[PDB]
RNA sequence: GGUUCGUUCCAUGGAAUUAACGUAAACCCUUGCUUUAUUUGUAAAUAUUAUAAAGCAGUUCACCUUUAUAUAGGAAAUGAU
C-alpha cells in the first residue's frame, strides 16, 4: 500500500548541493575605507584617529552598538521608527544598505540624510577639538561655590546633570544658614 | 516568550508557553477538587 | 646593529653582502613577464592585485636572512590557494539579498499563481521533469518575496562517508525480520 | 639634529638577538588540542568585566528562546487544518530538538552555535514525495488547456490583459480547491521548517537575542543526522517519552540503546599501549635546522633550491595535477574564480582534515533516570534506573598512554554530559546522559 | 475575568465546499449575488466560450481533474503507525505519521558534537589563511615609512585603546617631555621647571611625565596637557 | 513602598528582598549627588555652625532607601545575600555548579 | 594557447608556510604596545602570529610575542549549599596574555594595523593597545587647524547618523554622551 | 602457588570467555634539559635570572642477585645521572 522508492542518484546529487554547498566565488577587497569604523578612536594628530573618534560619538548617539559592517543589513524597523520618531533620538547605520532596508520595510518612513549642522559642530567640539572648561584656581578656602565647581570640573564622575543636583542642595544650605 | 509570540504572530505562527500552560493546568486542577484560592477580600475585616 | 645573528649566515659562505644576493636571485627570483601573463590569465583582476603587491612587499633578502620553516601546530596541513570558497571545508557563503520585512506566507490565491508561474518558467525550453519538481519543493520560496533564495545559516554538511567513520558500522536490522 | 626625548628611548636597546639555534634533541608530536569553544559555553574575554557577569543568566534566557523558536508552527486556521479543540496536552515528538547554545564572543559580534536534530523534515519530505509526478504533469496541461478555451476563441497575447487573468485563475482554484490546499499545507510546513535555519526568520530572532549582548548575532546551526551524537538532544527526547504516566521506563531505554551503533574493535589492539619512538617523518625532526639558507643550499639533493619545490615535497598540494608534479597554467557575467578551480580534487584533503579530528565515532553511551516514576497515584519511594552501552573512557590516554587536555581542569575531553529535569503528576524526575567519542 | 473559558469561536471557512466545474462555478458567480456589473460581462464572455466548446472537450477536462485526485490520493492516506513505534507512540497529528522504517539508520555521514568543534575550527583557519594570502598584501599599498621626530617634536603623548570596548581608562592621556628639549629656556629656567613639575620629574631619566583623566574625552585631556605645558 | 516601581523591571530571579534591594539602588542613584552635598557641608569646618546643623538635620530625614549602606549584593539566581561573590553575582554554591558545567567563562577547578 | 610551467607559487602563499617574517627597527623606539588576553592559550597563540604577518606587510617591525605573567584568580567554595564545610574545593580563572610591541612605526600605519586586527578579531580574545606619538608645542593651535582636514574626511561618513530636526530626545548633548556611555559600558 | 605500591604480572584449576564504573593511566603545580619569545622583567653581554608556550626525561643504563626458568628483585653520600 505504501512503498517509497529509495532516493534517486539525481536526487542525492541535488541534496548535496544544498547541504554541502557549492563552489562560490570570493573577491578580495581591502582599502582604508573598508577599515574605517574599526580603527582606534585615539586623539592623535593623524586625521585617521580623529575621524574614528567622531564615529564613536555617532555610535553613542545611535544606541552604542558596535560598528558591524559584515553581518548583514537587517535590524528591527519597529524599534528604529520608535526611537527616531517617538523618542526623537539619532540612529546610527553601519552602511547605506542598512538604511535602505529600513525604508523598504516601513510604509512611508523618511529618514534624514546625515545629521544637522548644529549636531556636526557639537561632535567635533569635544570629541575632536577637545574644548574643555578650565578649572580655575581658588585661593581662599571660604569660596565654597567656586571650590565645588573647581572639583566638579576636574573629574568625569560628575556629569552636568549630577553636578546640578549637587549645586542645588548646596546653595539651598548655604542660603538657609545665614542671618 | 511573550515578545517572541508577537514578533512571529504577524506571520501566522504560534508557540506554547509551557511554563505558564502547566501553571494554569495546576490552578484549574485545584478548582476541580475544591482547593483553589478564596475570593480576595477587598475590605477591612468587619 | 641588526636584529638577528650571523652564525647561520656565515656557515654557508654568505659572509659578503654581494654573495647574499647571489643566493636570492638564484632561488627567490621574481616572476618572469611570461609567468605573470600566464598567472594573470587564470586569476581575476582582484586576485592579481594581491599577488603583484605580495612580491613587491616580501623582499627576497628577508627570506634568506630570516626565512624559516613553519612547524607550529597552527600551520595548514596542506597547500591550497584559498581563492574560492569550497563546499564542505569552508564556511557557508552569504551572497544573497536581504529578506523582505513585509513578506508573508502565501495563501491559496497567491500560492496558485506562484505554482502557475513556476509551470511557465520550466516550460520554456516533455513537461515538468522530476529534477524540476525537486527544485520546486526545496528551493521555491513560499513567501511573498518574489522568490528570494535567502542566505542559510545551516552549517555545511559532511561527506556521505566521513573518513575515519565509514567502514566500521553494520546495520543490525535485516529485511527478513 | 634629533630630539632629546627621542634619543632617550634609543639607548634603551638591550634586546636579545634571535640565535637561530640548531636542535640536537628529538621532538615528539604535540598533543591533540581540542576546540576552545567546548570548554566554556561563552568563549569571551573583555577588559571591562561588566559584560561578563550576566552571561550565566542570559544563556538560561537564550536557550529558553531558541527552544520556543524552533517549535513555532502555523495556526491551524492558516493551513485549513480544522484543529480538534481538545482539552488534552498533546506531547509532540516530531519537532526540531535543539541543544544548549555555545557563543563565540568578540568585541563586534557573537556567533551562536546550536546543534539541531530535525525530526519534522524526515516526515514532511517523505509525504510531499508521495505525491505522484503526474500531479505536476497533469496540472501543467490544465494551464495550457484552460488558455485555449477561456482566453482564446473557439476550436500571452496583447489583447489578454491582467484583469482577465484574475477570473481565469479562480476557475482553476474552484475546481482544485480541495487539492491546492493539500499541497499548500505540506509546502508551507516544509518551507517553515526550512526558513527556521535561513535569514527569512532568523533576522527576527536576532533582534530578540541582540538585546541581551548588544551585538549582532550570527548563527551556526549544525544539523545532526542522528539524535545519539548529542547528549542534550538525547536526554530531552527520552524525557518527553517518560512524561506519560503509561510510559514503560525500562523498555524505552532499551529501544534507544539498540539504536546506538558502535564500531567493531579489537579488544587487544585497542587497549594496547604505544611505544615512544622518534617519528622521523615529523617536520620538526626532518629538518633540525629550519632556516631556508641551510636547507636550499644544495644540502643533499641537487638544484632543488626553489622554495615551492621544497614545500611540495612536504605538504599535499591541490594546484598540481600530479602530486609531486609541476604546476602548469594555461597560457593565452560569469563568476570570478580561477581557471583551474574545477580541476582541484579535495579527495585526500577530506582525508587529512577528518583524520586530524578525534572523538568522531560514538563509542560510549550511559543513561540514568531517577525520581518519582511509579504508575499508581500514591506516595511511593523514589525509583532509579541505569543503562549503558560501551565505555566513556579516553582510550588515547587510559590505554595508549598519550597526553590529553582535560576540560575545565577536571573533565574528560571526549564525554558529553547533559541533564534534563521534568515532572510527572506525582513528582519531579531527572534524566542524565553521557555520550563519549572514539 | 473570572475563571478562563476555552476559545472555540474560530475556524477557517473553506471557500468552496465541493468541486465546481467551469460551467457551474461561472453560473453561480454570474448569479449576481455580490459582483460588479462591469465585471460580470467578463464572466458571461467566459460562460459563453465554455459552452461553445465541443461537449466532450469537457469530458476530457472533467476526467483531467479526476486523475489529479488520484495523483493526490496517497498524500491523504492516513498511515497507521507501526505496532512497535517509537516516534509516533501518541502522535495525534496523522499528517506526520509514516512507515518509520530506516529513519534511525546511521549512514556513516556525521560525527559527534565534539568533532564539529574541531571541524568548525578548521573552517576558521582557512578563513584567516584566505585573508593572509589575498587581503594582507593589499595593506602594503597604504603603508607609510617611519620618519624620525624632528627637533621641534619634543612631546611624546600616549593614548589608550581597547579595540571596540568601552573602558573608563581609555580617556587618560599621558605626556612626557625632556626639560633640555626646550632650547628657549636657560639653565635657571630649566631647573625651575623641574621644581614646578614636582613629583612628575624623574631625576634618573630626566623626563617630566604627567597625565590627565579629568575630562570625558581624550581630546579634552590632551588639550589640557597642551595648555598646561605652555603654563609650566 | 513608594520606591517600588508599579511595573516590574527585573529580569533575574525575583524575590521579596531582591525587589527591595533593587529599589534602594535606584533611589540612591537619584539622590547620591544630593546626599554628597549634605555630607560635604557637615565636614566643612569653614562654614557657619548653623549651615552645618541644617545639613545635619536634613541628612537624617532622608528615606532609608537613600542610604548606600542599605545596599547588599544578592544572588541573581537564588536571591540569597549570605555568601555572595562580587565577580559573578551569585552564591558560592551557584558559582560552583555553573563553573563545573561550563556556564561561567574562564573558571576551572584549581589543582596545584 | 599553451601551458607555462610555473617555477614557484606566489610569495603570499609561500609565506603562509613559513615563520612570520619581521622587519628591522633602525632606532627601536616603541610606537605601540598591543596586549592580548584570553582564557585559552590556543586562540591567543594563533592570533599573535596572524598579527605579526600583517605587521610585516605594513612595514611595522614587531617584537614578540612576549609572554607576560599569567593572571590567576582563586576562590575556595564549599561543595555543599549547607552545613558541610569540612569539605571544600578550589577554583581558578587563569588569564593568559601576550605582548606585541611595535617599534619605529608610523602613527597612521600603526592605526591601520589595529583596525585590521579588530575587523578580523579571533573570538575569545581581548586586546588593549597603547599608542605613542610625537607632537610639537602649541597643541591647542594644531587641533583647531586640523578641523577642516578632518571635516573633508567626514563628508561622506556623516550619512551614518540621521536624526529628526532639532533632536529633543537628546536634550543636553554632553550630559547625554556622558550617561549613554555609562549604560553602554555596563555602568562604568 | 608466587610476585607486586596494586585483582599488578606469571603459572595453574574436572569451566571458563568477556563488558562497564572505580583502580590504573593521563591531567594541574613542581624538578632537569631542549626549542621559541626579550617588554612593562634582566648590570653587562656573543644571552646566563625572570616570564611561559611546546617537547623530552627514570629506575633508564651499569653492578649484584634471581623461584617452577614463567613473572623479577635488591643495593640508597663515595657507578653514571
Ligand atoms: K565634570
Ligand atoms: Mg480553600
Ligand atoms: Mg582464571
Ligand atoms: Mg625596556
Ligand atoms: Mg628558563
Amino acid at each position: 500500500d505504501d512503498y517509497d522508492a529509495p532516493p534517486t542518484e539525481e536526487e542525492k546529487a541535488f541534496l548535496r548541493g544544498l547541504e554541502q554547498g557549492k563552489v562560490t566565488e570570493y573577491v578580495p577587497k581591502l582599502t582604508p575605507d573598508t577599515l574605517l569604523g574599526y580603527g582606534p578612536p585615539v586623539a592623535t594628530d593623524a586625521a585617521l584617529g580623529k575621524v574614528e573618534s567622531a564615529m564613536r560619538t555617532m555610535r553613542i548617539l545611535g544606541g552604542g552598538l558596535p560598528f558591524n559592517d559584515q553581518s548583514g543589513v537587517t535590524s528591527d524597523p519597529t524599534a528604529i521608527k520608535h526611537r527616531y520618531v517617538h523618542e526623537k533620538k539619532p540612529v546610527f547605520f553601519s552602511s547605506v544598505e542598512e538604511k535602505e532596508w529600513v525604508r523598504e520595510s516601513l510604509d512611508k518612513f523618511a529618514v534624514s540624510e546625515g545629521p544637522e549642522k548644529k549636531t556636526k559642530q557639537k561632535i567635533l567640539e569635544t570629541s575632536v577639538l577637545g574644548k574643555y572648561e578650565e578649572p580655575k584656581y581658588v585661593e581662599s578656602l571660604t569660596e565654597t561655590v567656586k571650590m565645588v565647581e573647581k572639583y566638579q570640573g576636574g573629574t568625569f564622575s560628575y556629569a552636568p546633570s549630577d553636578a546640578d543636583k549637587f549645586n542645588k542642595k548646596l546653595n539651598q544650605l548655604l542660603a538657609a544658614g545665614l542671618p | 516568550i511573550r515578545e517572541l509570540q508577537k514578533e512571529f504572530g504577524t506571520l501566522g505562527l504560534e508557540v506554547d508557553d509551557e511554563v505558564d500552560d502547566d501553571r494554569l493546568e495546576h490552578l484549574a486542577a485545584l478548582r476541580a477538587r475544591d482547593k483553589g484560592a478564596p475570593k480576595k477580600k477587598r475590605t477591612a475585616p468587619s | 646593529r641588526s636584529r638577528f645573528k650571523n652564525v647561520r649566515a656565515v656557515e654557508m659562505g654568505l659572509t659578503s653582502d654581494a654573495k647574499i644576493e647571489s643566493f636570492t636571485k638564484k632561488k627567490f627570483a621574481e616572476y618572469t613577464e611570461d609567468e605573470k601573463a600566464a598567472l594573470a590569465h587564470n586569476y581575476p583582476a582582484e586576485h592579481m592585485e594581491a599577488i603583484e603587491a605580495a612580491e613587491a612587499a616580501i623582499d627576497p633578502k628577508d627570506l634568506t636572512i630570516q626565512g624559516r620553516l613553519r612547524v607550529d601546530p597552527y600551520r595548514m596541513p596542506y597547500i591550497d590557494d584559498f581563492s574560492e570558497i569550497q563546499p564542505i571545508i569552508d564556511k557557508r557563503a552569504r551572497r544573497s539579498a536581504p529578506p523582505s520585512h513585509k513578506a508573508r506566507f502565501m495563501d491559496v490565491d497567491e500560492f496558485t499563481q506562484d505554482l502557475i508561474n513556476w509551470a511557465d518558467e520550466i516550460r520554456r525550453g516533455t513537461g515538468p521533469t522530476d529534477g524540476d519538481i525537486l527544485s520546486y519543493i526545496l528551493e521555491r520560496s513560499s513567501m511573498t518575496d518574489n522568490n528570494l533564495q535567502a542566505n542559510s545559516s545551516l552549517a555545511p554538511a559532511l561527506p556521505d562517508k566521513v573518513p575515519g567513520v565509514e567502514g566500521k558500522y553494520r546495520n543490525a536490522i535485516d529485511p527478513a525480520d | 639634529s634629533a630630539s632629546v626625548i627621542f634619543s632617550k628611548y634609543i639607548n634603551n636597546n638591550n634586546n636579545k638577538l634571535i640565535p637561530f639555534k640548531i636542535k640536537n634533541s628529538d621532538l615528539g608530536r604535540t598533543r591533540y588540542f581540542p576546540p576552545i569553544s567546548k570548554e566554556w559555553k561563552n568563549s569571551i574575554y573583555v577588559f571591562n568585566h561588566n559584560n561578563l557577569k550576566n552571561l550565566p543568566l542570559f544563556d538560561i534566557n537564550i536557550n529558553s528562546l531558541i527552544k520556543d523558536y524552533f517549535n513555532l508552527q502555523f495556526k491551524d486556521k492558516i493551513l485549513f487544518k480544522k484543529k480538534r479543540l481538545s482539552k488534552v496536552k498533546v506531547v509532540s515528538l516530531n519537532k526540531i530538538y535543539a541543544s544548549k547554545a555555545e557563543i563565540k564572543h568578540t568585541n563586534t559580534k557573537a556567533i551562536l552555535t546550536v546543534y539541531t536534530f530535525n525530526r519534522e523534515k524526515i516526515s514532511l519530505y517523505k509525504k510531499i514525495k508521495k505525491l505522484k509526478k503526474s500531479f505536476y504533469f497533469v496540472f501543467d496541461k490544465i494551464i495550457s488547456f484552460s488558455e485555449r478555451v477561456i482566453l482564446s476563441g473557439v476550436p500571452v497575447l496583447p489583447w489578454i490583459t491582467e484583469s482577465h487573468v484574475n477570473i481565469w485563475r479562480k476557475i482553476i482554484i474552484a475546481s482544485l480547491y480541495k487539492e491546492l490546499i493539500l499541497l499548500r499545507k505540506y509546502k508551507l510546513r516544509l518551507d517553515l521548517n526550512k526558513y527556521k535555519f535561513e535569514e527569512k526568520l532568523l533576522y527576527r530572532l536576532n533582534n530578540l537575542i541582540m538585546k541581551y549582548y548588544n551585538k549582532k548575532v550570527e548563527f551556526n546551526i549544525v544539523n545532526m543526522r542522528s539524535f545519539l551524537l548529542n547528549s542534550d538532544i538525547l536526554t530531552k527526547i527520552l524525557a518527553l517519552k517518560l512524561k506519560n504516566r503509561n510510559a514503560r521506563v525500562i523498555k524505552i531505554m532499551d529501544v534507544i540503546l539498540n539504536k546506538a551503533n558502535l564500531p567493531k574493535i579489537n579488544r587487544v589492539q585497542e587497549k594496547a599501549s604505544l611505544i615512544k619512538s622518534v617519528d622521523w617523518n615529523l617536520l620538526e625532526n626532518k629538518f633540525k635546522n629550519l632556516n631556508l639558507s641551510f636547507i636550499l643550499n644544495d644540502a643533499s639533493y641537487a638544484e632543488r633550491n626553489n622554495l615551492s619545490e621544497l614545500l611540495n615535497k612536504l605538504y599535499y598540494n591541490v594546484l598540481l595535477v600530479s602530486q609531486k608534479g609541476v604546476w602548469a597554467l594555461r597560457s593565452p557575467a560569469q563568476p570570478k574564480v580561477s581557471s583551474f578551480a574545477k580541476a582541484k580534487k579535495y579527495a585526500k584533503i577530506y582525508q587529512i582534515i577528518f583524520n586530524s579530528i578525534n572523538y568522531k565515532n560514538m563509542g560510549g553511551l550511559r543513561l540514568e533516570i531517577k525520581g518519582r516514576l511509579t504508575k499508581r497515584y500514591r506516595a511511593d519511594r523514589s525509583l532509579f534506573k541505569v543503562k549503558w552501552k560501551g565505555g566513556l573512557k579516553n582510550l588515547d590516554s587510559s590505554y595508549k598512554g598519550l597526553s590529553s587536555v582535560n576540560m575545565r581542569g577536571y573533565a574528560k575531553p571526549n564525554v558529553e554530559y547533559s541533564i534534563f529535569t521534568s515532572k510527572r503528576r506525582i513528582g519531579a524526575f531527572a534524566v542524565k546522559g553521557w555520550v563519549s567519542g572514539k | 475575568e473570572g475563571v478562563p473559558v476555552p476559545k472555540r469561536e474560530d475556524d477557517a471557512k473553506l471557500e468552496f465546499t465541493r468541486p465546481y466545474n467551469p460551467g457551474e462555478f461561472l453560473s453561480e458567480k454570474l448569479r449576481s449575488d455580490d459582483l460588479q456589473d462591469w465585471e460580470r460581462e467578463r464572466y458571461e464572455r467566459a460562460l459563453t466560450s465554455w459552452e461553445q466548446t465541443p461537449d466532450d472537450l469537457k469530458r476530457g477536462w472533467s476526467t483531467m481533474i479526476r486523475d489529479i485526485e488520484q495523483a493526490a490520493a496517497p498524500l491523504r492516506r492516513v498511515v497507521m503507525p507501526r505496532r512497535s513505534t517509537f516516534w509516533y507512540e501518541e502522535e495525534k497529528d496523522t499528517d506526520l505519521i509514516t512507515n518509520e522504517d530506516g529513519e534511525d539508520d546511521f549512514h556513516e555521514n556525521d560525527i559527534m558534537s565534539l568533532g564539529h568543534g574541531k571541524l568548525e575550527e578548521h573552517r576558521e583557519f582557512r578563513e584567516y589563511a584566505r585573508i593572509a594570502v589575498w587581503e594582507m598584501p593589499l595593506l602594503s599599498k597604504y603603508a607609510k615609512p617611519f620618519v624620525p621626530p624632528t627637533s621641534e617634536e619634543v612631546l611624546r603623548f600616549r593614548y589608550t585603546t581597547y579595540m571596540g570596548e568601552f573602558h573608563p581608562a581609555d580617556r587618560k592621556v599621558v605626556v612626557e617631555f625632556c626639560p633640555k628639549d626646550l632650547r628657549d629656556l636657560s639653565e635657571v629656567q630649566q631647573r625651575k621647571l623641574m621644581k614646578l613639575a614636582g613629583p612628575r620629574y624623574n631625576p634618573e631619566k630626566d623626563i617630566i611625565k604627567m597625565s590627565c583623566e579629568k575630562f570625558e574625552h581624550q581630546a579634552q585631556n590632551k588639550r589640557y596637557l597642551g595648555d598646561l605645558i605652555e603654563k609650566m | 513602598s513608594m520606591f517600588r516601581a508599579k511595573k516590574l523591571d527585573l529580569g533575574c530571579f525575583t524575590n521579596v528582598r531582591v525587589l527591595r534591594d533593587h529599589s534602594k539602588r535606584k533611589a540612591f542613584l537619584e539622590a547620591e549627588p544630593e546626599r554628597q552635598a549634605l555630607r560635604y557641608v557637615i565636614r566643612n569646618t569653614t562654614l557657619p555652625a548653623r549651615t552645618r546643623a541644617v545639613a545635619q538635620l536634613q541628612l537624617t530625614q532622608m528615606h532609608a532607601y537613600t542610604r548606600p549602606t542599605q545596599i547588599r549584593n544578592r544572588c541573581i539566581l537564588g536571591g540569597k545575600s549570605r555568601g555572595i561573590l562580587r565577580d559573578f553575582k551569585m552564591t558560592r554554591y551557584n558559582f560552583r555548579m555553573n563553573a563545573l558545567m561550563g556556564n561561567i567563562p574562564g573558571v576551572k577547578k584549581a589543582s596545584w | 594557447e599553451q601551458e607555462v610551467i610555473m617555477s614557484r607559487m606566489p610569495r603570499s602563499l609561500e609565506a603562509l608556510y613559513l615563520q612570520p617574517l619581521r622587519r628591522e627597527a633602525e632606532y627601536g623606539v616603541p610606537s605601540c604596545d598591543l596586549q592580548l588576553r584570553s582564557y585559552s592559550i590556543r586562540n591567543l597563540e594563533f592570533f599573535c602570529d596572524f598579527a605579526l604577518r600583517a605587521a610585516y606587510y605594513l612595514g611595522l617591525p614587531a617584537f614578540g610575542p612576549v609572554p607576560l605573567p599569567r593572571m590567576i584568580e582563586r576562590w575556595t567554595v564549599p561543595k555543599s549549599h549547607f552545613i558541610f564545610k569540612k569539605s571544600q574545593e578550589n577554583f581558578e580563572r587563569v588569564t593568559l596574555r601576550r605582548l606585541i610591541q611595535i617599534k619605529d612605526g608610523h602613527p597612521e600605519t600603526v592605526q591601520l594595523w589595529l583596525a585590521f586586527l579588530q575587523k578580523h578579531a579571533y573570538y575569545g580574545i581581548g586586546m588593549k593597545a597603547n599608542v605613542w606619538e610625537f607632537s610639537k608645542l602649541g597643541v591647542s593651535k594644531a587641533m583647531d587647524e586640523s578641523k577642516s582636514e578632518v571635516e573633508k574626511l567626514l563628508e561622506t561618513r556623516w550619512e551614518h547618523l540621521s536624526h529628526v530636526s532639532d533632536m529633543k530626545g537628546v536634550g543636553n548633548f554632553e550630559d547625554f554622551l556622558a550617561k549613554e556611555r555609562l549604560r553602554i559600558s555596563g555602568g562604568r
